C-alpha cells in the first residue's frame, strides 16, 4: 500500500508597514513603552479673525 | 596564687565548655522596573542618549 503525497500549509503575512493602511498613520516605534505611563501633550491653538 | 606559708589554694581548675551559635534571619525586598533593566542591557552595544 502506497503513500502518494505529504503536504502542508506555509503561512506568510504582509506585515503592518507593507499594507496600505500605513498611509493613514505615522509609525514611530519606541524602545520600551513601559517607561512612560501617560502621554499628556498640551497644544496651544490660536484662530485668526 | 603560688604555694607556701599557710596558704592552701583550690589548685588550678580547667573547664571545657561547648557553646552553640545562634542563627538569625534578615529579609529584604528590592523592586526594579523592567524598563530600566532592559534599556541598560541591549544586544546592540551602541551608546545611549
Amino acid at each position: 500500500e502506497a503513500l502518494l503525497g505529504v503536504y502542508t500549509n506555509v503561512v506568510e503575512f504582509v506585515k503592518f508597514l507593507e499594507t496600505a493602511l500605513a498611509a493613514a498613520c505615522v509609525n514611530t516605534e519606541f524602545k520600551d513603552l513601559r517607561r512612560m505611563i501617560d502621554g499628556k501633550i498640551q497644544f496651544k491653538i490660536s484662530m485668526p479673525t | 596564687i603560688a604555694h607556701g606559708d599557710g596558704r592552701r589554694p583550690n589548685k588550678q581548675r580547667q573547664y571545657i565548655v561547648m557553646k552553640a551559635c545562634n542563627k538569625h534571619h534578615i529579609g529584604a525586598e528590592i523592586e526594579l522596573a523592567a524598563a530600566d533593566i532592559e534599556l541598560l542591557f541591549a544586544e546592540k552595544e551602541t551608546p545611549l542618549d
